[PDB]
RNA sequence: UUAAGAGUUAAACCUAGCCAACGAUCCAUAAUCGAUAAUGAAAGUUAGAACGAUCACGUUGACUCUGAAAUAUAGUCAAUA
RNA sequence: CUAGAGUAGCGAAACGGAUUCGAUACCCGUGUAGUUCUAGUAGUAAACUAUGAAUACAAUUAUUUAUAAUAUAUAUAUAAAUAAUAAAUGAAAAUGAAAGUAUUCCACCUGAAGAGUACGUUAGCAAUAAUGAAACUCAAAACAAUAGACGGUUACAG
């Protein structure tokens, strides 16, 4: 049936995160806090990864 | 024993209690997501203490 | 609805056991009406419309806003260390609705048993439901109105 | 679904259309039983 | 006049302009004293194949048609079954059309995170270039480009709770002195509390 | 109880008043032949020796029946009559043979309650 | 074919149905009923001898004629005596 | 119970030692099956709260138990459970928020014995499980409580 495949198989997608979070926005919001914390490279890479390992 | 029992719901009474409701569901997501990139940000900060390489 | 009102039956002999002054009983039309009927036939000593904290003191107009909060409160009368409202029960039940001809109610009334119910006593009310209305059954056989056999009280 | 059928028969049609669901699925006695386990080879 | 019942189909196409409709009549029996309802299963004859199972139809009698038919649908009064059958129908194609339609959404999806950050921002801010500023062009902007959905969010909730907190302030105010109340009742054209709440709310 | 289980066949048992003469087949009595005459003991506390016999029956069935009265002349062949009516200290014994029909004569130098033991006046 | 519907009976073609745990099919038992009789406070229960109503049969089975109506207490054939 | 593994302890049966008038028993020793695991069959227990499920209602107290407060203190409110009860019910024992007041639906009962037996049927590899009679006999049979008697029954005194 193509509703279960459909919902089954975007449950299964890369860069899928969970508790609600949406990997565009968790990217946008991790440069928003860089941006602010200027406003007052590696290293930021790792924290992403770190992120995004811990919401996959 | 003459005043109806119940008495219908205007239609203006209705939109505003539809506006309230509407309202309560917009602000209990809204405060869930404000929590959540508040807890996505204190994450974010001790992520340099996580070893990944 | 008959399991309602049995249930308020039921909830009324508890009250007139234990001698509360004030009780409350579900708010629908079928209620109201069956409290005014005992009012007006001197069973009962008050009749208010309330929340489920109590009785109103000033109108409170009912609305779905506050339709599941609604209660009619109703006062019990007790002389000479004896309720007035002793017993209250049923005849049509929810199981087997008992619809009679005026005929039958006057029988009744004169001492017959019909269909199993016994007849009225001496100071026995029996009420009767004819067109959505509740309503004493001399009054129903005065009206030459045949109706639902729906409780005795004594 | 049954309910459903009861109150809005298009929507439950669609419904169950979309659900991967027949009527008759949804009208019938269904106890999970062995013979089910069996005829639709669950295991 | 002939006889005459009201029943249900409870089952058709099984038979050559035969169903079976399910009758029902009051009947008192004496043993436990209560009215119960007699149900009994029709052979009934159906001249045009119309009905279909859960239609309620009135039967009438007729002279004998075979073996067990006595009856005949005299009418449709209630026509679920045909209903259920558009509906199955319709559903078909209904549900189709927007299955294909989201599972071309879903692949195309998945090729805009196939073709598909912190090194952008970076260039940005700092040059301020070397043939990377077209490049990102074709992906106060700094800002603009980080521009979350919450704030959005926002902005529409204290605009949805001043709309309700005015509101209510205006309708108390209103009815609280009421001879404005009054003028503006004849400005906009028991009841005068809805129709007053009803121009309030349309005020604003 | 419910109304529903009366309906669909529960109340009270019926007061049905079973035979107590079954070998009779609904008779007010029955023509037999002697088969025996036998003699029981009464069970306890009673004691005595108590004059019964076999009786096989125009219906076929065979039973025990008690000779009531002082003295029987009952005898292997003897044409009897056989009624209800048990004898309670006897097991088994559930018949009494009619004094004065056929070959059991009535009793002898009856005085009281003839009509119950074939006595002329 | 019938005055007349109907797998009622006969013939042909189809469809795959129909009844059934609210009891089918099968088996056993029984003529049925009342403003009739019995009983009981009554609901009911019992009987169905008498009075009346209806059915079925006239030693057993099938068929036929006549007839508006008969498998007739008729006729034919068979069985039993 | 059927297969296949496992089998240290325990332990039907069996074999012995005691005890006894006798031992076929209690006790002691070896100890097979079983108890264990895997895949099944079977669907019975005092499978018990000897108390079917749901709904509405009825006077208290004390404990906890879990939340919600308010500033350890409010001997803090609102729920559930537990314990002792009022009323009510009940043959009583007693139940006690149900064994109360009511309503709805289902299951079941109609003296003891024969008998949960026989026969039949269905299922199961079997053991069996389910369904479930009648004749015969009797004026019995049972429950709660009462007062004794008795106990290889307790404690206290003299
Ligand atoms: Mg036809
Ligand atoms: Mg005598
Ligand atoms: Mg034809
Ligand atoms: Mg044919
Ligand atoms: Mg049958
Ligand atoms: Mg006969
Ligand atoms: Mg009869
Ligand atoms: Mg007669
Ligand atoms: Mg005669
Ligand atoms: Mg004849
Ligand atoms: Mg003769
Ligand atoms: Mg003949
Ligand atoms: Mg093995
Ligand atoms: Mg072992
Ligand atoms: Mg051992
Ligand atoms: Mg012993
Ligand atoms: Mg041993
Ligand atoms: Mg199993
Ligand atoms: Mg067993
Ligand atoms: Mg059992
Ligand atoms: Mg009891
Ligand atoms: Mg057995």
């Amino acid at each position: 049936t193509p509703f279960i495949t459909r919902i089954m198989a975007e449950l299964k997608e890369p860069l899928v995160l969970s508790k609600g979070y949406n990997i565009e926005e968790v990217d946008k919001f991790l440069a928003a806090i860089e941006s602010a914390k200027r406003e007052r490279i590696e290293k930021l890479e790792d924290r992403r990864e770190a992120i995004l390992r811990i919401l996959s | 024993m003459s005043q109806p029992l119940l008495r219908n719901r205007s239609p203006e009474e209705s939109e505003l209690l539809k506006l309230k409701r509407n309202y309560n569901r917009s602000l209990l997501n809204f405060q869930a997501h404000k929590k959540k990139l508040n807890e996505l940000l204190n994450l974010y900060h001790v992520a340099n203490e996580f070893i990944v390489t | 609805s008959l399991v309602k009102l049995a249930n308020t039956c039921a909830h009324l002999q508890n009250c007139s056991k234990v001698r509360v002054a004030l009780t409350s009983i579900p708010y629908t039309k079928l209620q109201l009406q069956f409290a005014y009927n005992l009012y007006q036939q001197g069973f009962l000593s008050s009749l208010q419309k309330g929340s489920t904290m109590g009785p109103d003191k000033d109108f409170v107009e009912v609305t779905p806003d506050n339709i599941s909060t609604r209660r009619l409160w109703v006062g019990l009368k007790y002389r000479d260390n004896k309720p007035v409202l002793s017993s209250c029960k049923l005849i049509s039940k929810p199981n087997s609705r008992i619809h009679l001809p005026m005929e039958d109610m006057k029988k009744l009334c004169s001492g017959v048993t019909i269909r199993n119910i016994k007849p009225l006593q001496p100071g026995e009310l029996i009420l009767v439901r004819a067109h959505n209305n509740i309503m004493d059954i001399n009054e129903a056989i005065s009206k030459k109105l045949d109706g639902e056999v729906l409780c005795r009280v004594k | 679904l049954r309910y459903l059928k009861r109150d809005n028969p298009e929507k439950y049609y669609w419904t169950i259309q979309k659900l991967g669901l027949n009527d008759a699925a949804i009208t019938d006695e269904f106890n999970m039983d062995r013979r089910y386990m069996q005829d639709y080879e669950f295991f | 006049a002939r006889q005459n019942f009201l029943g249900l189909v409870v089952s058709q196409g099984k038979m050559q302009k035969t169903v079976k409709v399910r009758v029902e009549t009051k009947v008192f029996n004496k043993k436990i004293n209560k009215e119960l309802f007699h149900r009994r299963d029709y052979l009934v004859h159906d001249e045009g194949e119309i009905s279909r199972e859960g239609d309620l139809v009135r039967i009438e009698a007729t002279r004998p048609l075979s073996k067990r038919k006595f009856f005949a649908i005299a009418e449709i009064i209630r026509n679920k079954g045909q209903q259920f059958a558009l509906y199955e129908s319709e559903a078909q194609l209904s549900v189709a059309k927007e299955e294909a339609q989201k599972a071309k959404e879903f692949l195309d999806k998945r090729s805009v995170r196939e073709n598909k950050l912190l090194r952008d921002i970076r260039t940005i801010q700092d040059a301020l270039t070397p043939k990377e500023l077209l490049e990102i062009k074709q992906r106060e902007t700094v800002r603009q480009l980080l521009q979350l959905d919450i704030s959005g969010l926002e902005v529409n909730l204290e605009k949805q709770r001043s709309l309700i907190d005015r509101i209510q302030t205006r309708l108390s105010e209103l009815l609280s002195n009421d001879l404005k109340c009054d003028q503006f009742l004849k400005d906009h054209g028991n009841i005068k509390k809805n129709l007053l709440r009803k121009h309030v709310m349309m005020d604003m | 109880a419910t109304l529903n289980q009366i309906k669909r066949g529960s109340g009270p048992p019926r007061r049905k008043k079973i035979s107590t003469a079954p070998q009779l087949d609904q008779c007010p009595q029955r023509k037999g032949v002697v088969l025996r005459v036998m003699v029981l003991k009464p069970k306890k506390p009673n004691s005595a020796q108590r004059k019964a016999c076999r009786v096989r029956l125009t219906n076929g069935n065979v039973v025990s029946a008690y000779i009531p009265g002082e003295g029987h002349d009952a005898q292997e062949h003897s044409i009897v009559y056989v009624r209800g009516g048990r004898c309670q200290d006897l097991p088994g014994v559930k018949y009494h043979v009619i004094r004065g029909a056929g070959d059991l004569s009535g009793v002898v130098n009856r005085i009281s309650s003839r009509s119950k033991y074939g006595a002329k006046k």
